[PDB]
């Protein structure tokens, strides 16, 4: 047996209709938490105004923008991995494999007022980084696509969030069951670049890349399987992301055994610590100046992220590459047979 | 090799006279592995 | 037809069935359903 | 997937008596695999499988193999196969039970880790039929693993340049047998231990000698001051003078980022130098102890 | 059944013919052997 | 440059064939016992 979640949202980044069952979608955290966030993460010498500036430019080019506060219940719960790989999608590899996506995406939604709701979502995204509150804080893992229901502007949302993919009932059509699917551009087997085994139980990552790169930087999103456990996931894809690992740590930004050891050194005691001393605290130890200023963070050398939301308890994993009518176009998308949904989207930063 | 820049320079040309050698920078889960060759024509070459 | 060559290609490679690029192409040297088919007529930096 | 994951290994059915008597009172003892299959050999478990460059691996390779392979259960040898449960994958396996092997008592509620044999020699199987020897890790709280891996990270920094527990004391034999271990590990701990320090670090840094004064106020910090071998050191040899004003000091805070960006280089400093934590003992109805060689009831994490 | 089988065994007797001679020989007996063997195990598997 | 240094070598590689076997075996050569057939079910991607 398994699991599902219902949530009623707008119908902005993410129309359920276009979007073939099976399909992962995702949630978004409420945008105001951005902007207190940004105040006291932001690095020393940076205006925060870029984020507020660029969220405030995004909503205003969305639906009814009202609400949009903090008062708002009603608003864009949910977006799809297809929307998410067609803003970035110029990051990519695979070229052919993301340009079908992004044209399918911005000619499918019947939308003129799309294409420029994609390059602020985009924009959006890239100052997340640069302002220090980075995308994998503000999106998580809401369960595959099974059923929908839509009204004018209003549409709701059922999910599977735990148990086997394939063991779950839609009464509306086509074999009565659903299959997971993702486009192509995303995916990628770590187990194959690490030239690895075949044979075994296989998870299911989302992974963010980050490049730290002042106005110039980027971020995109992966789906990965991979034989390796979350805790050895991390120097998986530490190997095959060197390029942006290293430019990250530089492009982002007391000799106490001696005279412990010399015992002719000066040292005061515990009876006589008065610090209020001009010369008995400065003049008289040892002076040193700490200088702890612009040296390397862990918030700016992280260069990935990743959390493991499923699994693959097959013997060899069989994937397929068919391409789909998406609404009219083509695109290339990848069918995942016997997925079972996870959990607890704990999420390992690297660095 | 007492030296670490003779031994990088013999495995260097010890790699300019063969195909086989570890052209790679260390890998860290496998050992170590020649590069797969973009084709095989007569059959699995036999190492002497 | 007449093809350039410099004057030292030996003869042994002309005493059995060859190819008059010099090296050896096409798509039934595969090896894998994914290698890349041009880099064996092209790139001269993998054993023929 | 709605069943526990069953695993098959199948033995060789020309064993000794014996050689499988033995097998049959090893249920309830963890074996690991490198892939997670449904029919698995002998040879995927035995010390054939743990071999770094055709050795046998020192005590720092095999903690490494033991985060790095899957996890399961043997839960009962019948005469032709054993059959085996895996642990981190599937949530579903009830009723599971896992005997303690370790020289000291498990006590109920503690989680579990495990270290590769370093308390004497190991409590293994000889199977010279077909010439493996199986051997079994040990199963120590999570309290105490992380004093014998730091102990074990502290003399590899040493090479590369005894325990208590509930009043009674121990002798590591862990051994080096190489050199590239020791500095895979090094340089994480190094490293780990580079990605802590940040500006708001000095003014941490400035309560030295205030610290000192409340360790001589109080009961508590006196004890504290004692083990810190650098603190005790430097609060009466070393000065700095006043921080500069905080760059954006109107808008931003040093310290939150310097406790925020701490937590995380030490939720992984256990599960990068050591093994983390699969099982819990939950003894619902069964004694509240447990001496060496008795079996427990576990729940995975 | 088969399955509570341990290790089912089969037994061998022969007996073998001599020859006398006149010495200078060493004089010799009659000789029997008695040779036991046992069985293997396999299986078999299909699914669907 | 091609300069003999003194010293020879002996080269040593391993070809390996396929063949096409040939046997014969006796009457009555093994004794074959069969047992039961069982079976367990397992869950598979979503069925039996």
């Amino acid at each position: 047996t398994t699991q599902l979640i219902q949530q009623v949202s707008l119908t902005d980044f993410f129309r359920p209709d276009i979007e073939h069952a099976g399909s992962i979608v995702l949630i978004l955290r409420h945008p105001s938490d951005m902007i207190g966030e940004a105040n006291t993460l932001t690095q020393a010498g940076r205006d925060p105004d870029v984020l507020l500036e660029g969220l405030r430019n995004l909503f205003n080019a969305c639906t009814a923008p009202w609400t949009v506060g903090e008062g708002g219940g009603l608003r864009a719960y949910v977006t799809s991995l297809s929307f998410i790989a067609a803003c970035r999608a110029e990051e990519y590899t695979d070229k052919q494999a993301a340009d079908a996506n992004r044209t399918a995406i911005v000619s499918a939604y019947g939308c003129s007022r799309m294409e420029t709701r994609l390059i602020r979502f985009s924009e959006c995204l890239r100052a997340m980084v640069q302002c220090h509150v980075f995308p994998h804080r503000f999106i998580s893992f809401f369960g595959s696509l099974l059923e929908y229901t839509i009204q004018d502007n209003l549409c709701n949302i059922t999910a599977v969030a735990k148990g086997p993919q394939e063991a779950a009932r839609t009464d509306k059509t086509s074999t009565r069951r659903v299959t997971a699917n993702i486009p192509a551009c995303v995916f990628w087997d770590v187990d194959k670049d690490l030239h690895l085994s075949a044979d075994g139980l296989k998870h299911v990552f989302l992974v963010f890349v980050y490049t730290q790169r002042r106005q110039r930087e980027g971020v995109r999103l992966h789906l990965a399987l991979s034989q390796l456990n979350e805790q050895c996931f991390g120097r998986g894809i530490g190997f095959l992301l060197g390029r942006i690992r290293a430019e990250n740590a530089a492009w982002g930004t007391l000799p106490l055994v001696q005279l412990s050891n010399d015992p002719t050194s000066p040292r005061c005691s515990i009876g006589e610590i008065t610090g209020v001393n001009w010369n008995l605290a400065r003049q008289r130890l040892y002076q040193w100046t700490g200088d702890f200023r612009g040296l390397p963070t862990q918030l700016s050398c992280m260069y990935a992220a990743y959390t493991l939301i499923g699994t693959i308890p097959s013997e060899s994993v069989r994937y397929t590459r068919r391409m789909e009518r998406f609404g009219g176009y083509n695109v290339p998308t990848i069918w995942l047979e016997g997925v079972v949904w996870g959990g607890t989207n704990t999420w390992n930063e690297c660095y | 090799m007492l030296h670490d820049n003779v031994t990088e320079s013999l495995r260097r040309i010890t790699a300019s006279g063969g195909r086989l050698n570890p052209t790679e920078p260390l890998p860290i889960f496998g050992g170590l592995r020649p590069a797969t060759s973009a084709g095989i024509a007569r059959g699995q070459a036999s190492v002497c | 037809e007449f093809v350039a060559m410099p004057v030292s290609t030996d003869l042994q490679y002309f005493r059995t069935a060859c190819n008059p690029r010099g090296r050896a192409s096409g798509m039934l040297y595969m090896g894998d359903r994914d290698a890349d088919i041009e880099a064996i007529m092209f790139d001269h930096t993998q054993s023929d | 997937m709605a069943m526990p994951f069953e695993i098959e290994v199948l033995l060789p059915g020309e064993l000794s008596p014996a050689e499988t008597s033995a097998l049959q009172k090893c249920e309830g003892k963890i074996i690991t695999f490198s892939t997670l299959r449904h029919r698995a050999s002998l040879v995927d478990i035995a010390l054939s499988s743990y071999y770094i460059n055709g050795a046998p691996p020192d005590t720092l390779s095999l903690l490494e193999a033991y985060r790095m392979r899957f996890a399961a259960v043997i839960t009962r040898v019948i005469p032709g196969k054993l059959l085996a449960h895996a642990i981190g994958v599937g949530t579903p396996t009830p009723g599971l039970f896992i005997q303690n092997t370790s020289p000291v008592d498990l006590c109920n509620g503690d989680y579990i880790c495990l270290l590769p044999p370093v308390f004497g020699s190991a409590d293994s199987i000889r199977l010279d039929s077909v010439g493996l020897e199986i051997v079994f890790p040990l199963t120590i709280p999570q309290t105490l693993m992380r004093e014998i891996i730091a102990k074990v990270v502290a003399r590899a920094v040493e090479r590369t340049a005894v325990i208590c527990y509930n009043g009674r004391r121990y002798e590591l034999e862990t051994n080096l047998q190489h050199r590239d271990g020791s500095d895979a590990a090094i340089r994480t701990l190094v490293l780990n231990l580079m990605f802590s320090i940040n500006e708001g670090c000095l003014l941490l840094l400035a309560l030295i000698p205030t610290l000192l004064v409340q360790g001589a106020h109080d009961g508590y910090v006196n004890l504290l001051i004692q083990t810190a071998n650098c603190v005790r050191e430097t609060g009466q040899l070393i000065n700095i003078p006043p921080m500069p004003r905080i760059q954006d000091g109107h808008r931003r805070f040093p310290i939150y980022e310097t406790i925020s960006s701490w937590i995380s280089t030490s939720s992984r400093l256990g599960d990068t130098l050591g093994t983390r934590a699969i099982l819990r003992v939950c003894v619902f109805d069964g004694p509240s102890t447990v001496h060496p060689g008795d079996r427990t009831a576990v729940i995975q994490v | 059944e088969l399955a509570y089988v341990r290790d089912g065994v089969i037994q061998f007797e022969v007996q073998q013919p001599m020859i006398a001679r006149d010495g200078p020989h060493p004089v010799d007996q009659p000789v029997h052997n008695y040779m036991v063997k046992r069985i293997h195990k396999r299986s078999l598997s299909a699914a669907f | 440059t091609g300069f003999h240094p003194g010293i020879a070598f002996t080269v040593v590689r391993q070809d390996r064939f396929a063949t096409e076997q040939l046997l014969y075996a006796e009457r009555a050569s093994e004794s074959y016992f069969v047992g039961q057939i069982q079976v367990h079910h397992h869950d598979a991607i979503g069925g039996v």
